[PDB]
């Protein structure tokens, strides 16, 4: 009896070493979301850079992938899970507008995920991608974004803006489509979460700085918001 | 054609129970004498846990519980001396649930990974992985030291043999995402409340469904039998705990109140069956009589929302878990 | 998945079913018997209490 | 002047005890950033418990009626506890700027077993410059009014020399102030840059906190502790020219300061309704 509690004891404190052990590790890596709306070439974009993990380490910081395709639901309860980690990419193609629409259907899931009441303090990173070919599909007169979107017709192109050699319709077409979100993200939000939209194409190289400012920006306005200098 | 007589079954149910329902629970309870106020304090505080607990299950022998965390540890208490025991570290950080064996030699976790793992105690390591599930599960039970019971949000359910891995049966039925279920004391059967606001009763050896309940209107988060085995109790995210009972092929009594409009994570029941205790969004915990419908205590005291209860065998203490990675002994 | 639908619904419409008068009596006699044996109910000695 | 004096007393004392008291009865607040909090709400409770009262009566009785060992334990417990409540604002502030400026490394870099370390050492600093110079007879004045205190039991009022008065002045303010300057301006730098940054991106759509947070946090402190410390060099590099009475006032002012830490570091919606619990 006396010898039962010693021993007992013991493994109680070989136990406790190795749980603050792996304590330094879970802190200093940051846990990222990726969702999907359906085509818009997400996996293409990550393979260049059940549910799917992957790690990746830029300038000595671990990040740490989430991607879930086992879960094809309308609604989404697994959505509660992810209430910690550090941001959420979105990824959407800005060139299926005319295809049946699919970028209305993507605005209306960013507005779900949003107004969330459980992640109402995490940000989204937001990637367009498909540039290219929407590009192309905007100078070929086949297609026009009035005949799908009637607020096009009012819409002029903002003076603090920076096109790329580049055509101005398809400039306009751009942060059009970029605004759409844009007017969601500024419609709810409180200061507690911000949103980083970015253009994206498949010959992209740099998608990981981007993510890596992306994630700098976030802590930073939290601890400045934290110390009430923001 | 086919779904003309629907309509017409549906009413012939309803109207058969609505003449079996002569007198309500609470009017035959009006002469039995208040419980009274009932106050409890705790008694340990379990510590180690780096994020949130999502699952938690007391042992047979009313010593010995396991918890499961998202930071991806399996660690297995000594409530009355506070020592940890195990510390299981999992292959996947998403986890769910998590059961232990009634022999206590095997202990089950799960989650958004769709694969069920058991775990051999004495010998740690995976003894068996099971597969076949299309969504995550949420919620597993031990039947015998070789077959196991498992909920998934592919809303179905299936009893496994452990030894070949094998789906034995598969229970199917329900539309939305299955989120808890529970077994009988004989082991039976067993009853289990999805997403679209209905729960129902299997037989485990026919794997046919018996009975349907519709009472809520919300998604079904927990459920647990009636100690004598004839009645169970149920909670959703619309504020509201409802009894129902087997034999009479309705639901009995509601449990809400005005002061509150959060959901319900956890509902258990007493060693005598008199108490419900019911965990909240709240941050805290309430308590119920059962046969009265009225509030006689709240457990306070968890920083985050309680999202684990229960009572052990003997019922001589209660175990809450929340999102504050703490663990907590009332008594 | 017409047929499956109706074929289930007229299983169980058949069944017997028991008056709520007898269901709520038999709950209430089981509390009242087993009520002695509850620690929860009744706060028990710290003699006897393993956790005190 | 009872009065006023009794309310100083009460204030610094109630206000202390309840940011010790809600800290250690609630888990949630106990982070390392609220250690530093805890340690300086320590030092002034000592300092409201110790130094006011005595002092108090030694200006209303106008006589010290205590002897000769307890007049310098009052003089070392006094400057024990003012330079270690100066020294845990820098320290503070070194937080601030290592969590704002450097995000990712900031959990690995502290830690608490830092942290007591940190305060230890602080604390080891602060003694070392109290009671050392003073017990061992190292700062006392060498001339004909300063030797006729020291010999009289009932007089034993501050003489110095100047080599104390200047190292103890710059160890307890000097240092600690262009330090917190620093790492304010680069705060304050940090936070207007991220500020632009919003504009350039969603400003349509739609620095004044930020410089009344700082303002009021460099504001309350410099105007407390700047005069006397000027005055303490003064009065000892030129003679006959800083009367006894400004020099009591200035301490006295200095003393005040006491009071108005837990409101400055201690309005987090979390104390709010940690005290409204109690
Ligand atoms: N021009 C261009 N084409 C792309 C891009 N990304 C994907 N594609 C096209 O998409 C094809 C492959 O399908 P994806 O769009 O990558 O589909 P996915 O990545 O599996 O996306 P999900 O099915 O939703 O998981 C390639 O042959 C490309 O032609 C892009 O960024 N730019
Ligand atoms: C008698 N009051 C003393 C006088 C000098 C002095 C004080 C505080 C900190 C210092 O570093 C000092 O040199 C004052 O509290």
């Amino acid at each position: 009896q006396r010898n039962e509690e010693k021993a007992q004891r013991e493994a109680n404190k070989k136990i406790e070493k190795q749980l603050q052990k792996d304590k330094q590790v879970y802190r200093a890596t940051h846990r990222l979301l990726l969702l999907g709306a359906g085509e818009s070439g997400k996996s293409t974009i990550v393979k260049q850079m059940g549910i799917f993990e992957t790690k990746f380490q830029v300038d000595k910081v671990n990040f740490h992938m989430f991607d879930v395709g086992g879960q094809r639901d309308e609604r989404r309860k697994w959505i509660q899970c992810f209430n910690d980690v550090t941001a959420i990419i979105f990824v959407v193609a800005s060139s299926s507008y005319n295809m049946v629409n699919r970028l209305q259907e993507a605005l209306n899931l960013f507005k779900s995920i949003w107004n969330n009441r459980w992640l109402r303090t995490i940000s989204v990173i937001l990637f367009l991608n498909k540039q290219d070919l929407l590009a192309e599909k905007v100078l070929a007169g086949k297609s026009k974004i009035e005949d799908y979107f009637p607020e096009f017709a009012r819409y002029t192109t903002p003076e603090d803006a920076t096109p790329e050699g580049e055509d101005p319709r398809v400039t306009r077409a751009k942060y059009f489509i970029r605004d759409e979100f844009l007017r969601i993200s500024t419609a709810s939000g409180d200061g507690r979460h911000y949103c980083y939209p970015h253009f994206t194409c498949a010959v992209d190289t740099e998608n990981i700085r981007r993510v890596f400012n992306d994630c700098r920006d976030i802590i930073q306005r939290m601890h400045l918001r934290q110390y009430e200098l923001l | 054609q086919l779904r003309q007589e629907a309509e017409q079954l549906k009413n012939q149910i309803r109207d058969a129970r609505k003449a079996c329902a002569d007198a309500t629970l609470s009017q035959i309870t009006n002469n039995i004498d208040p419980v009274g106020r009932i106050q409890m304090r705790t008694r340990r505080t379990l510590r180690g846990h780096l994020a949130k607990i999502y699952a938690m299950h007391w042992g047979t022998d009313s010593r010995l519980l396991v918890s499961a965390s998202q930071d991806g540890k399996l660690i297995i208490w000594d409530s009355y001396t506070t020592n940890k025991v195990h510390a299981i570290p999992l292959r996947s950080s998403w986890v769910m649930t998590c059961a232990y064996a009634p022999s206590g030699n095997y202990v089950a976790c799960g989650g958004l990974d769709n694969i069920c793992s058991i775990y051999n105690l004495k010998t740690v390591r995976v003894s068996r992985e099971l597969a076949g599930h299309t969504g995550y599960l949420s919620c597993c039970r031990f039947l015998d030291d070789n077959q196991i019971v498992t909920s998934s949000g592919d809303t179905t359910c299936a009893l496994w043999d452990i030894e070949t891995g094998q789906q034995t049966t598969t229970f199917t039925g329900h539309t939305g995402d299955v989120m808890s279920l529970s077994l009988a004391p004989d082991t039976r059967l067993f009853v289990s409340g999805a997403c679209d606001a209905s729960a129902k009763l299997w037989d485990v050896r026919e794997g046919m469904c018996r009975q349907t309940f519709t009472g809520h209107e919300s998604d079904i988060n927990a459920i647990c039998f009636f100690p004598n085995g004839n009645a169970f109790a149920t909670g959703s995210d619309d504020a509201t705990c409802r009894l129902f009972d087997l034999r009479a092929d309705q639901e009995l009594m509601t449990y809400s109140h005005d002061n509150i409009i959060c959901g319900i994570t956890s509902v258990s029941f007493s060693k005598s069956g008199r108490l419900l205790l019911a965990g909240y969004d709240d941050f805290n915990c309430n308590v119920w009589d059962a046969l009265k419908a009225d509030r006689a205590g709240v457990l306070a005291g968890h920083d985050n929302r309680v999202s684990c209860l229960g009572v052990t065998d003997d019922g001589m203490a209660v175990a809450t878990g929340s999102w504050d990675s703490f663990l907590k002994i009332w008594n | 998945q017409a047929r499956k639908l109706v074929e289930q619904l007229k299983m169980e419409a058949n069944i017997d079913r028991i008056k709520v008068s007898k269901a709520a009596a038999d709950l209430m006699a089981y509390c009242e018997a087993h009520a002695k044996e509850d620690p929860l109910l009744t706060p028990v000695p710290a003699s006897e209490n393993p956790f005190r | 002047m009872g009065i006023v004096m009794s309310l100083i007393v009460l204030a610094i004392v109630f206000g202390n005890v309840l940011v010790i008291t809600a800290i250690a009865k609630f888990e949630r607040l106990q982070t390392v950033t609220n250690y530093f909090i805890t340690s300086l709400a320590c030092a002034d409770l000592v300092m409201g418990l110790a130094v006011v009262p005595f002092g108090a009566a030694h200006i209303l009785t106008k006589t010290w009626t205590f002897g000769n060992f307890w007049c310098e334990f009052w003089t070392s417990i006094d400057v024990l506890c003012v330079t270690a409540s100066i020294e845990t604002l820098c320290v503070i502030a070194v937080d601030r700027y290592f969590a704002i400026t450097s995000p990712f490394k900031y959990q690995s870099l502290l830690t608490k077993n830092k942290a007591r370390v940190i305060i230890l050492m602080v604390w080891i600093v602060s003694g070392l410059t109290s009671f050392l110079p003073i017990q061992m007879h190292w700062y006392r004045a060498t001339h004909q009014e300063a030797i006729n205190c020291y010999a009289e039991e009932t007089c034993c009022d501050f003489f110095t020399n100047q080599a104390y008065a200047i190292a103890s002045s710059i160890v307890s303010f000097y240092v600690p102030l262009v330090i917190m300057v620093f790492v304010y301006s680069r705060v304050f730098q940090e936070a207007k840059r991220q500020l632009q940054k919003i504009d350039k991106s969603e400003g349509r759509f739609h620095e004044h906190k930020a410089l009344k947070t700082l303002g009021i946090i460099m504001g309350t402190f410099t105007l407390c502790w700047l005069p006397f410390f000027i005055v303490n060099i003064v009065h000892v590099i030129q003679d006959n020219l800083i009367r006894k009475e400004v020099y009591i006032l200035l301490n006295w002012i200095g003393y005040v300061n006491s009071g108005f830490n837990p409101l400055i570091y201690c309005r987090s919606p979390d104390f709010r309704i940690a005290f409204q619990e109690l």
